[PDB]
């Protein structure tokens, strides 16, 4: 129940304003930055703020926070997804998120505000539909948006149906300091770029370990997926009757569904790195990376993020294989490897100098941050195994897909 | 080709299942 | 003689083909040739009288001619027997009683010596209740395999979902097209 | 299927070798196509084992069965879920559709010693369909 959602600046001027229900004063905007200054120079800076009886809960864009202000006791996950929705919005219709396009595009910027939402109410968010009906470069609305079928426009057409998947794998590991990981958790995303003629309905079908299970096949290789978050075209009832996978592709790239389940296996990277840090004499990294994963993939563009000290100067690398470069600006060793082999085995010896004089206050140990993408590699073993495209004329579809490992929050803690 | 893995045809249902 | 012509028209397609509609009331007929052609659940009344419509798949022009099952319309389907090719039989696998009764007029539609090179089409409709029994169980109980010289082809199709349609559509095809 | 013929030798050497009763990763083969073994082939599968032989009356056991269906998906491409048999105690019937193999007994369930035998009703019949309905959906 936000009652005025406006954008703002990195300098406190608010960039674009639109009042929804005007049960706030306009010049409450102006509390707003110094009651967010004082919170974040006391630690008490939230996303949700709150100017006496008016509470400014936003989130903070590329270059400017996105304040919705609100009076009653409005749903703050409703607001978070209103703007969630809106920076999506304002990404498809323009390439990049800055001032330099809120000042440009201000036309079609007022009408996509006053369309989105209507009393603090949302009605349209999909960005290929609220392409038809407001363009920056009217006629009637797009019957999509009245119908049931607000993912998929009827009259699509095109001279080949190609549907490109994208299994992509984000290995997160939450390893202690102390050797031992605690959050190991993988998370599947399969995002598809549907380009086809008409409002195919595919049938989903993957070698899930429930759906074996029913089916009776719960002996080869199955994905035990704890959680599956299908799209919005995926039929929820469908899924939950007999894990039936039924929705209508959309024209373009979006998430169908989003796996998410522990992982309980080896690590695909194991770094064994020392500190012989000198008390303010020198400083020593003995760190060897051993790759646990199948020989048979590679980790194309490995980036082992090591953390270096602040002060240090003078640093020299004597390293095996891969590029080694220290950043200033990110004040840490980036262990750089354009290609590693499974299986493969790094070995460095840091060495840097640090001044006598220490420092006023502390800085912390940053964990170090392995950056591995090693694609045609699943993980979870998770393999697709049919996708049913059904369309009311007839025609043959080629649908294609991919799968990429990467890393996902796969942090190793510092001693 | 294509970074992080090649793309792969899909099939249209689990003929095994009938 | 000269067959260039047909020849051309052959090379991107000339064979069209026939179909027929026939089962009981309220036996999902208007609605699958509604499905079949329009591609939506399309409510109608029951079909007092008949209904023609035509279906284009696969370079095949399919016209279908639906006839309802009313007890005054049952006798009429002979007048749709002449100049016809093919025959679509829809089963109503939720009327235990109206089975047996479904099961007489099929014996006695396939008793005809004119509908001889029509194969026989068993669709299974009413595929959305529990009550709905396999794809053998009517099969069995209708003894379609007591059926010589017939090619008969069991489909089950759902009428909320429409599954199964583009499977006994390829076999149609199938039986009635014998080239590659 | 030249490719078929020479894995047919060496894999049933390899599964008379394992008695009847180390790399870690999930590798993929790049453009390779993946799908579930189709009833069509299935039955050429079986027919050309059948004529082969080396399948018929070897006794069952779940290492053979496995490399069987790891050199079937090599050589093919097909998922190994296909090769299933139905519950015992006694004849097993093929999951698949247009499976003509199928485990019979030869002397619980477990400890029964199974043998594969060709079953032509198997492409026609649905046995494993009809046996369990639930399974088959
Ligand atoms: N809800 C639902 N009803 C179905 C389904 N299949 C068949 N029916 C019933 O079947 C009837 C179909 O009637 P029509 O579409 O008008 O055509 P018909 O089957 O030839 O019926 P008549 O015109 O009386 O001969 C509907 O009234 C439904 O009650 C189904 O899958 N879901
Ligand atoms: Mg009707």
């Amino acid at each position: 129940s936000a009652s005025a959602v406006y954008v703002l600046d990195l300098k406190g001027k608010v960039l674009i304003c639109r009042n929804y229900r005007g049960d706030v004063d306009m010049s409450e905007v102006e509390h707003f930055m110094p009651i967010l200054m004082e919170k974040e120079e006391e630690g008490m800076l939230s996303p949700i703020l709150a100017h006496g009886g008016v509470r400014f809960m936003w989130i903070k864009h590329n270059n400017l926070y996105l304040v919705a202000t609100s009076k009653k006791n409005a749903c703050v996950s409703l607001v978070f997804s209103f703007l969630y929705k809106v920076v999506q919005v304002f990404s498809e219709y323009f390439k990049e998120l800055e001032e330099e396009s809120i000042r440009d595009n201000f036309v079609i910027i007022y009408e996509l505000l006053d369309e989105l939402m209507d009393f603090g109410y949302p009605q349209t968010t999909d960005s290929k539909i609220l392409q038809e009906y407001i363009t920056q470069e009217a006629p009637r609305p797009p019957a999509t948006v009245t119908n049931a079928v607000s993912w998929r426009s009827e009259g699509i057409k095109y001279r080949k149906n190609e549907v490109f998947l994208d299994v992509i794998e984000a290995v997160n590991l939450l390893v202690s300091a102390n050797g031992n990981v605690l959050r190991s958790e993988i998370v599947g995303s399969i995002k598809m770029r549907v380009f086809l003629s008409g409002m195919p309905e595919l049938r989903l079908g993957l070698n899930d370990k429930v759906l074996f299970d029913n089916t009776g096949r719960g002996k080869s290789k199955s994905v035990e997926l704890e959680d599956v978050k299908f799209h919005q075209c995926v039929r929820l009832s469908r899924f939950e009757n007999d894990r039936t996978i039924s929705f209508i592709p959309p024209d373009g790239e979006f998430e169908l569904m989003s796996y998410r389940l522990n992982t309980h296996v080896k690590p695909l990277i194991w770094i064994e790195s020392v500190i012989e840090k000198h008390s303010h004499s020198r400083i020593e990294y003995m760190v060897k990376a051993k790759s646990q994963f199948k020989r048979r993939s590679t980790a194309n563009n490995v980036e082992i993020h090591i953390p270096v000290p602040n002060d240090a100067d003078s640093p020299k690398f004597k390293t095996t294989v891969g590029s080694v470069k220290w950043v200033p600006e990110n004040s840490e060793i980036v262990w750089s490897v354009k290609s590693f082999p499974g299986g493969k085995e790094y070995l460095m010896r840091a060495h840097f100098g640090l001044p006598s004089v220490e420092a006023e206050d502390k800085e912390g140990k940053p964990p170090i941050s392995v950056k591995f993408e090693i694609p045609y590699f699943t993980t979870s073993g998770i393999q697709v195994r049919y996708l049913k495209i059904i369309e009311k004329s007839g025609y043959q579809a080629l649908p294609w897909v991919r799968y990429i490992t990467q890393n996902g929050d796969y942090q190793l803690r510092t001693q | 080709d294509r970074k992080g893995g090649s793309y792969s045809q899909a099939a249209g249902s689990d003929s095994a299942q009938s | 003689g000269n067959i260039f012509a047909n020849l051309f028209k052959g090379l991107f397609g000339k064979k069209e083909m026939r179909i027929l509609m026939v089962g009981l009331d309220a036996a999902g007929k208007t609605t699958i040739l509604y499905k079949l052609k329009l591609g939506e659940i399309v409510t109608t009344i029951p079909t007092i009288g008949f209904n023609v419509e035509t279906v284009e798949y696969k370079n095949i022009s399919f016209t279908v001619w639906d006839v309802g099952g009313q007890d005054k319309i049952r006798p009429l389907w002979r007048h749709y027997f002449q100049n016809t090719q093919g025959l679509i039989f829809v089963v109503d696998s939720n009327d235990r009683e109206r089975v047996n009764e479904a099961r007489e007029e099929l014996m006695r539609m396939l008793a005809e010596d004119e509908l001889r090179d029509a194969v026989l089409l068993v669709f299974a409709n009413k595929q959305d209740l529990p009550n709905a029994m396999n794809a053998a169980e009517i099969t069995d109980k209708l003894g379609l395999h007591s059926l010589r010289h017939r090619n008969w082809y069991i489909q089950a199709t759902c009428a909320t979902s429409g599954d199964g349609l583009y499977e006994g559509l390829d076999w149609l095809s199938n039986q009635l097209r014998n080239q590659k | 299927s030249k490719s078929s013929v020479i894995g047919w030798p060496a894999v049933r050497e390899r599964m008379r070798r394992a008695e009847p009763a180390e790399e870690v990763g999930f590798p993929v083969t790049p453009q390779v196509p993946l799908r579930p073994m189709t009833y069509k082939a299935a039955v050429d599968l079986s027919h050309f084992l059948k004529e082969k032989g080396g399948l018929e009356g070897l006794i069952h056991s779940q290492r053979r069965q496995d490399i069987l269906d790891l050199w079937i998906y090599h050589t093919q491409g097909y998922f190994p879920d296909w090769q299933n048999y139905t519950p015992g105690p006694g004849v097993r019937y093929p999951l698949t559709f247009g499976w003509c193999y199928k485990l019979v007994p030869v002397e619980d369930p477990e400890r029964e010693v199974l043998e594969w035998r060709f079953d032509s009703r198997l492409a026609f019949h649905h046995v494993a369909r009809e046996l369990h309905p639930e399974y088959f959906k």
